[PDB]
Protein backbone atom coordinates (compact mmCIF):
# COMPACT_ATOMS: atom_id res chain seq x y z
CA UNK A 1 0.00 0.00 0.00
CA UNK A 2 1.25 3.74 -1.18
CA UNK A 3 5.10 1.65 -2.15
CA UNK A 4 5.33 0.86 0.84
CA UNK A 5 5.29 -3.51 1.45
CA UNK A 6 4.48 -4.76 4.97
CA UNK A 7 5.07 -7.97 6.77
CA UNK A 8 2.75 -9.09 9.59
CA UNK A 9 3.73 -11.91 11.66
CA UNK A 10 2.04 -13.63 14.92
CA UNK A 11 3.05 -17.28 15.79
CA UNK A 12 0.92 -19.13 17.79
CA UNK A 13 1.01 -23.17 18.46
CA UNK A 14 -2.52 -25.12 17.45
CA UNK A 15 -2.60 -28.66 18.13
CA UNK A 16 -4.97 -29.27 15.61
CA UNK A 17 -4.13 -29.53 11.83
CA UNK A 18 -7.24 -30.96 9.80
CA UNK A 19 -9.92 -28.37 11.03
CA UNK A 20 -8.33 -24.64 11.25
CA UNK A 21 -9.19 -23.80 14.84
CA UNK A 22 -11.68 -20.47 15.48
CA UNK A 23 -10.43 -17.68 17.27
CA UNK A 24 -9.29 -14.09 17.01
CA UNK A 25 -5.72 -13.32 16.14
CA UNK A 26 -4.15 -10.03 14.90
CA UNK A 27 -1.14 -9.34 13.65
CA UNK A 28 1.88 -6.88 14.23
CA UNK A 29 3.81 -5.30 11.96
CA UNK A 30 7.25 -6.58 12.34
CA UNK A 31 8.71 -4.49 9.58
CA UNK A 32 7.66 -2.13 7.15
CA UNK A 33 9.75 -2.95 4.34
CA UNK A 34 10.16 0.65 1.84
CA UNK A 35 10.44 -1.98 -1.15
CA UNK A 36 9.48 0.50 -3.90
CA UNK A 37 8.52 -2.31 -6.28
CA UNK A 38 4.89 -4.43 -7.88
CA UNK A 39 3.87 -7.20 -6.30
CA UNK A 40 1.46 -9.53 -8.65
CA UNK A 41 2.03 -13.01 -7.71
CA UNK A 42 3.81 -14.99 -4.97
CA UNK A 43 4.15 -18.62 -4.12
CA UNK A 44 6.24 -20.77 -1.37
CA UNK A 45 8.41 -23.29 -1.85
CA UNK A 46 10.32 -25.01 0.66
CA UNK A 47 13.80 -27.67 1.12
CA UNK A 48 13.95 -30.58 0.64
CA UNK A 49 13.97 -33.67 3.65
CA UNK B 1 44.95 28.33 -25.55
CA UNK B 2 43.65 26.29 -22.92
CA UNK B 3 46.50 27.16 -19.87
CA UNK B 4 46.33 27.98 -16.07
CA UNK B 5 49.17 29.88 -14.89
CA UNK B 6 50.52 30.54 -11.52
CA UNK B 7 53.20 33.07 -9.87
CA UNK B 8 56.52 33.03 -8.98
CA UNK B 9 58.41 31.25 -5.88
CA UNK B 10 57.89 33.70 -2.14
CA UNK B 11 59.65 33.93 1.06
CA UNK B 12 57.34 35.34 3.24
CA UNK B 13 56.48 35.14 6.92
CA UNK B 14 53.35 33.51 8.84
CA UNK B 15 50.42 36.00 9.42
CA UNK B 16 50.59 37.92 6.22
CA UNK B 17 48.83 37.46 2.85
CA UNK B 18 49.41 35.58 -0.44
CA UNK B 19 47.92 36.32 -3.91
CA UNK B 20 47.69 33.85 -6.58
CA UNK B 21 46.48 34.64 -10.18
CA UNK B 22 44.97 31.44 -12.30
CA UNK B 23 43.87 32.93 -15.25
CA UNK B 24 41.34 31.34 -17.25
CA UNK B 25 40.82 30.83 -20.65
CA UNK B 26 39.63 28.29 -23.88
CA UNK B 27 37.10 27.57 -21.99
CA UNK B 28 33.77 28.86 -20.59
CA UNK B 29 34.27 30.03 -16.91
CA UNK B 30 31.21 29.91 -15.50
CA UNK B 31 30.46 26.87 -16.44
CA UNK B 32 33.45 24.21 -15.23
CA UNK B 33 34.16 23.56 -11.75
CA UNK B 34 37.50 25.40 -10.94
CA UNK B 35 39.67 24.19 -7.75
CA UNK B 36 42.31 24.43 -5.76
CA UNK B 37 44.51 21.20 -4.42
CA UNK B 38 47.49 21.00 -2.39
CA UNK B 39 50.35 18.98 -2.18
CA UNK B 40 52.88 18.64 0.89
CA UNK B 41 56.55 18.52 -0.35
CA UNK B 42 56.91 14.38 -0.61
CA UNK B 43 53.37 13.80 -0.13
CA UNK B 44 50.13 13.10 -1.74
CA UNK B 45 47.56 15.33 -3.17
CA UNK B 46 45.34 16.34 -0.43
CA UNK B 47 42.07 18.31 -1.90
CA UNK B 48 41.22 22.01 -0.45
CA UNK B 49 38.19 22.55 -2.48
CA UNK B 50 36.03 23.41 -5.87
CA UNK B 51 34.88 26.79 -6.54
CA UNK B 52 32.13 27.49 -9.21
CA UNK B 53 32.46 30.53 -10.84
CA UNK B 54 28.46 31.04 -11.69
CA UNK B 55 27.56 31.24 -7.97
CA UNK B 56 31.36 31.80 -6.15
CA UNK B 57 30.12 28.02 -4.78
CA UNK B 58 32.75 26.58 -2.52
CA UNK B 59 32.87 23.20 -1.12
CA UNK B 60 35.84 23.46 1.39
CA UNK B 61 37.74 19.85 3.22
CA UNK B 62 37.07 18.79 6.70
CA UNK B 63 40.76 18.83 7.31
CA UNK B 64 41.20 22.40 5.54
CA UNK B 65 38.32 24.16 6.76
CA UNK B 66 39.26 27.49 8.58
CA UNK B 67 42.97 27.67 7.58
CA UNK B 68 42.80 28.60 3.68
CA UNK B 69 40.87 31.63 2.05
CA UNK B 70 39.73 30.74 -1.50
CA UNK B 71 37.79 33.27 -4.31
CA UNK B 72 37.20 33.67 -7.68
CA UNK B 73 37.31 37.04 -10.51
CA UNK B 74 34.48 36.18 -13.02
CA UNK B 75 35.45 39.57 -14.40
CA UNK B 76 38.77 38.47 -15.40
CA UNK B 77 38.25 35.02 -15.50
CA UNK B 78 41.36 34.29 -12.88
CA UNK B 79 41.48 32.28 -9.67
CA UNK B 80 42.28 33.65 -6.51
CA UNK B 81 43.99 32.08 -3.53
CA UNK B 82 44.53 34.27 -0.33
CA UNK B 83 45.74 33.22 2.85
CA UNK B 84 44.52 35.29 6.28
CA UNK B 85 47.42 33.54 8.05
CA UNK B 86 50.66 31.55 7.04
CA UNK B 87 51.99 28.65 8.70
CA UNK B 88 55.59 27.77 8.88
CA UNK B 89 54.80 24.25 8.04
CA UNK B 90 52.75 26.00 5.41
CA UNK B 91 56.09 25.22 2.75
CA UNK B 92 53.71 23.11 -0.36
CA UNK B 93 53.19 23.68 -3.52
CA UNK B 94 49.31 24.68 -4.30
CA UNK B 95 47.72 23.34 -7.94
CA UNK B 96 44.52 25.71 -9.59
CA UNK B 97 42.80 22.91 -11.90
CA UNK B 98 39.55 23.08 -13.14
CA UNK B 99 37.28 19.82 -12.52
CA UNK B 100 33.86 18.55 -14.27
CA UNK B 101 30.47 18.24 -12.33
CA UNK B 102 29.79 13.89 -12.53
CA UNK B 103 32.62 11.67 -12.50
CA UNK B 104 34.23 14.26 -10.33
CA UNK B 105 37.90 14.58 -12.03
CA UNK B 106 39.86 17.20 -13.29
CA UNK B 107 39.86 17.42 -16.20
CA UNK B 108 43.01 20.03 -16.73
CA UNK B 109 45.72 20.94 -14.45
CA UNK B 110 47.51 24.40 -13.53
CA UNK B 111 51.14 24.56 -13.34
CA UNK B 112 50.94 24.66 -9.94
CA UNK B 113 52.36 27.38 -7.35
CA UNK B 114 55.86 26.55 -5.62
CA UNK B 115 55.69 28.54 -2.12
CA UNK B 116 58.37 28.38 0.76
CA UNK B 117 57.25 29.75 3.86
CA UNK B 118 58.54 30.07 7.13
CA UNK B 119 58.90 31.93 10.44
CA UNK B 120 62.10 33.71 9.20
CA UNK B 121 61.77 36.34 6.51
CA UNK C 1 8.58 -30.56 12.37
CA UNK C 2 9.71 -27.06 11.04
CA UNK C 3 8.54 -25.36 7.71
CA UNK C 4 12.52 -24.65 6.55
CA UNK C 5 12.55 -21.99 4.12
CA UNK C 6 10.28 -19.89 2.04
CA UNK C 7 10.41 -18.26 -1.89
CA UNK C 8 8.27 -15.41 -2.87
CA UNK C 9 8.38 -13.12 -5.82
CA UNK C 10 6.00 -11.64 -8.71
CA UNK C 11 7.56 -13.68 -11.37
CA UNK C 12 11.36 -14.00 -10.95
CA UNK C 13 11.60 -13.44 -14.93
CA UNK C 14 12.74 -9.55 -14.52
CA UNK C 15 9.76 -8.05 -15.91
CA UNK C 16 9.29 -6.31 -11.97
CA UNK C 17 12.29 -6.47 -9.22
CA UNK C 18 11.87 -9.62 -7.27
CA UNK C 19 11.35 -10.49 -3.72
CA UNK C 20 12.33 -13.02 -1.34
CA UNK C 21 12.10 -13.97 2.43
CA UNK C 22 13.65 -16.74 3.10
CA UNK C 23 14.19 -17.97 6.89
CA UNK C 24 17.84 -19.44 7.50
CA UNK C 25 20.78 -19.45 9.79
CA UNK C 26 19.13 -16.88 12.07
CA UNK C 27 18.79 -14.18 9.53
CA UNK C 28 15.95 -13.15 7.55
CA UNK C 29 17.11 -11.85 3.64
CA UNK C 30 14.71 -9.80 2.79
CA UNK C 31 16.71 -8.99 -0.87
CA UNK C 32 14.54 -8.03 -3.44
CA UNK C 33 17.49 -10.14 -6.07
CA UNK C 34 15.83 -11.92 -8.88
CA UNK C 35 16.79 -15.07 -7.52
CA UNK C 36 16.51 -17.97 -10.13
CA UNK C 37 13.38 -19.50 -11.59
CA UNK C 38 13.35 -23.34 -9.84
CA UNK C 39 10.17 -25.32 -8.97
CA UNK C 40 12.50 -26.99 -6.68
CA UNK C 41 14.84 -24.69 -4.49
CA UNK C 42 16.10 -24.75 -0.72
CA UNK D 1 42.07 7.11 2.26
CA UNK D 2 42.70 5.05 -0.60
CA UNK D 3 45.22 2.93 0.11
CA UNK D 4 47.75 1.65 -2.43
CA UNK D 5 51.51 0.08 -3.08
CA UNK D 6 54.14 2.42 -1.81
CA UNK D 7 56.42 0.94 -4.48
CA UNK D 8 55.92 -1.05 -7.56
CA UNK D 9 58.39 -2.48 -9.72
CA UNK D 10 58.50 -3.35 -13.53
CA UNK D 11 60.67 -4.56 -15.73
CA UNK D 12 60.60 -2.85 -19.39
CA UNK D 13 58.00 -4.75 -21.87
CA UNK D 14 56.18 -5.96 -18.56
CA UNK D 15 52.28 -5.44 -17.89
CA UNK D 16 51.93 -4.48 -14.50
CA UNK D 17 48.13 -3.43 -12.71
CA UNK D 18 48.88 -0.45 -10.62
CA UNK D 19 46.44 -2.24 -7.67
CA UNK D 20 44.00 0.98 -6.81
CA UNK D 21 42.19 -0.81 -3.33
CA UNK D 22 39.56 1.00 -1.75
CA UNK D 23 37.00 0.84 1.01
CA UNK D 24 33.36 0.40 -0.29
CA UNK D 25 32.24 4.35 -0.70
CA UNK D 26 35.09 5.16 -3.05
CA UNK D 27 35.72 1.73 -5.40
CA UNK D 28 32.82 -0.82 -4.32
CA UNK D 29 30.12 1.18 -4.03
CA UNK D 30 30.11 1.48 -8.25
CA UNK D 31 31.59 4.70 -8.27
CA UNK D 32 33.81 5.83 -11.14
CA UNK D 33 38.23 5.34 -10.87
CA UNK D 34 40.11 7.90 -11.95
CA UNK D 35 43.86 8.73 -12.57
CA UNK D 36 46.59 11.07 -12.79
CA UNK D 37 50.11 10.36 -13.65
CA UNK D 38 52.27 12.40 -11.30
CA UNK D 39 55.48 13.31 -13.17
CA UNK D 40 57.66 13.42 -10.88
CA UNK D 41 58.94 17.47 -10.29
CA UNK D 42 56.00 18.61 -12.42
CA UNK D 43 52.38 18.57 -12.35
CA UNK D 44 50.07 15.23 -12.11
CA UNK D 45 49.12 14.50 -15.82
CA UNK D 46 45.54 12.82 -16.42
CA UNK D 47 46.07 9.64 -17.57
CA UNK D 48 42.55 7.57 -17.37
CA UNK D 49 39.27 8.43 -16.49
CA UNK D 50 36.07 6.64 -16.12
CA UNK D 51 37.82 3.72 -16.11
CA UNK D 52 37.57 3.00 -19.49
CA UNK D 53 38.25 6.28 -21.38
CA UNK D 54 41.57 8.37 -22.35
CA UNK D 55 41.94 11.38 -23.23
CA UNK D 56 43.83 12.87 -25.79
CA UNK D 57 47.58 12.55 -25.49
CA UNK D 58 47.77 9.17 -23.85
CA UNK D 59 48.71 6.53 -25.62
CA UNK D 60 46.74 3.02 -26.01
CA UNK D 61 49.50 1.24 -23.88
CA UNK D 62 47.93 3.31 -20.93
CA UNK D 63 44.87 0.88 -19.49
CA UNK D 64 42.77 1.15 -16.74
CA UNK D 65 40.69 -1.41 -15.23
CA UNK D 66 37.82 -1.81 -11.97
CA UNK D 67 37.48 -5.30 -10.39
CA UNK D 68 34.83 -4.81 -7.96
CA UNK D 69 36.26 -2.77 -4.88
CA UNK D 70 39.61 -2.38 -6.40
CA UNK D 71 40.98 -0.95 -9.57
CA UNK D 72 43.77 -1.45 -11.51
CA UNK D 73 45.76 0.57 -14.82
CA UNK D 74 47.27 -1.51 -17.05
CA UNK D 75 50.22 -0.31 -18.71
CA UNK D 76 52.21 -2.31 -21.28
CA UNK D 77 55.64 -1.92 -22.71
CA UNK D 78 57.25 0.05 -19.96
CA UNK D 79 60.25 2.35 -21.11
CA UNK D 80 62.21 5.32 -19.52
CA UNK D 81 59.34 7.88 -20.10
CA UNK D 82 56.98 5.12 -17.76
CA UNK D 83 58.92 6.05 -14.77
CA UNK D 84 56.55 8.35 -13.34
CA UNK D 85 54.09 8.13 -10.15
CA UNK D 86 50.42 7.58 -10.03
CA UNK D 87 47.52 8.79 -8.34
CA UNK D 88 44.06 6.35 -8.28
CA UNK D 89 40.97 8.67 -6.90
CA UNK D 90 37.44 8.67 -7.04
CA UNK D 91 34.43 10.44 -5.06
CA UNK D 92 33.26 9.29 -1.83
CA UNK D 93 29.31 10.09 -0.87
CA UNK D 94 29.60 9.23 2.79
CA UNK D 95 32.26 11.45 3.88
CA UNK D 96 30.87 14.89 1.81
CA UNK D 97 33.62 15.48 0.04
CA UNK D 98 33.69 15.51 -3.50
CA UNK D 99 37.40 14.81 -3.88
CA UNK D 100 38.80 11.68 -2.43
CA UNK D 101 42.77 11.25 -3.54
CA UNK D 102 44.90 7.95 -2.85
CA UNK D 103 47.75 7.41 -0.95
CA UNK D 104 49.93 7.13 -4.05
CA UNK D 105 52.15 4.54 -5.81
CA UNK D 106 55.37 5.04 -6.70
CA UNK D 107 56.60 3.43 -9.68
CA UNK D 108 60.20 2.20 -10.50
CA UNK D 109 61.74 0.96 -14.03
CA UNK D 110 64.25 -1.79 -13.10
CA UNK E 1 27.01 20.10 -9.63
CA UNK E 2 25.45 18.47 -12.03
CA UNK E 3 27.33 20.58 -15.36
CA UNK E 4 28.28 17.39 -17.50
CA UNK E 5 29.15 19.39 -21.01
CA UNK E 6 27.45 17.39 -23.64
CA UNK E 7 24.74 16.14 -21.13
CA UNK E 8 25.52 13.62 -18.53
CA UNK E 9 23.70 10.50 -20.32
CA UNK E 10 23.41 8.76 -16.74
CA UNK E 11 20.32 10.63 -15.70
CA UNK E 12 17.41 8.81 -16.78
CA UNK E 13 14.00 9.01 -17.62
CA UNK E 14 10.66 7.07 -18.64
CA UNK E 15 10.05 8.68 -21.99
CA UNK E 16 7.26 6.75 -22.99
CA UNK E 17 4.66 6.30 -19.74
CA UNK E 18 3.52 2.69 -20.37
CA UNK E 19 0.20 3.00 -17.21
CA UNK E 20 -0.12 5.42 -14.93
CA UNK E 21 1.74 5.03 -11.71
CA UNK E 22 0.81 4.59 -8.39
CA UNK E 23 2.31 6.87 -5.57
CA UNK E 24 5.89 6.25 -4.59
CA UNK E 25 6.66 3.36 -7.05
CA UNK E 26 9.54 2.33 -8.82
CA UNK E 27 9.55 0.41 -11.87
CA UNK E 28 13.39 -1.13 -13.41
CA UNK E 29 12.70 -2.59 -16.54
CA UNK E 30 13.68 -2.36 -19.76
CA UNK E 31 11.28 -3.45 -22.38
CA UNK E 32 10.27 -2.00 -26.32
CA UNK E 33 6.71 0.13 -25.93
CA UNK E 34 5.33 -1.55 -29.21
CA UNK E 35 3.01 1.34 -30.34
CA UNK E 36 1.43 -0.81 -33.55
CA UNK E 37 0.68 -4.05 -31.48
CA UNK E 38 3.32 -5.97 -32.76
CA UNK E 39 5.72 -8.38 -31.18
CA UNK E 40 9.01 -6.87 -30.63
CA UNK E 41 11.03 -9.43 -29.61
CA UNK E 42 13.63 -7.34 -29.02
CA UNK E 43 13.47 -3.51 -30.62
CA UNK E 44 13.26 -5.39 -34.65
CA UNK E 45 9.57 -4.61 -34.31
CA UNK E 46 8.08 -1.71 -35.59
CA UNK E 47 7.39 1.12 -33.16
CA UNK E 48 9.29 -0.53 -31.05
CA UNK E 49 10.95 2.39 -29.53
C1 LIG F 1 1.45 -3.53 -11.24
O1 LIG F 1 1.14 -4.56 -12.18
C2 LIG F 1 -0.24 -4.61 -12.54
C3 LIG F 1 -0.43 -5.73 -13.55
O2 LIG F 1 0.47 -5.53 -14.64
C4 LIG F 1 -0.64 -3.29 -13.18
O3 LIG F 1 -2.03 -3.34 -13.51
C5 LIG F 1 -0.38 -2.16 -12.21
O4 LIG F 1 -0.71 -0.91 -12.83
C6 LIG F 1 1.09 -2.18 -11.85
N1 LIG F 1 1.43 -1.07 -10.98
C7 LIG F 1 2.48 -0.29 -11.25
C8 LIG F 1 2.17 0.97 -12.00
O5 LIG F 1 3.62 -0.57 -10.92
Amino acid sequence: IDGYFKIYSKHTPINLVRDLPQGFSALEPLVDLPIGINITRFQTLLALH
Amino acid sequence: EVQLVQSGAEVKKPGESLKISCKGSGYSFTSYWIGWVRQMPGKGLEWMGIIYPGDSDTRYSPSFQGQVTISADKSISTAYLQWSSLKASDTAMYYCARGVAVDWYFDLWGRGTLVTVSSAS
Amino acid sequence: NIIRGWIFGTTLDSKTQSLLIVNNATNVVIKVCEFQFCNDPF
Amino acid sequence: VLTQPPSVSGAPGQRVTISCTGSSSNIGAGYDVHWYQQLPGTAPKLLIYGNSNRPSGVPDRFSGSKSGTSASLAITGLQAEDEADYYCQSYDSSLSALYVFGTGTKVTVL
Amino acid sequence: LDSKVGGNYNYLYRLFRKSNLKPFERDISTEIYQAGSTPCNGVEGFNCY
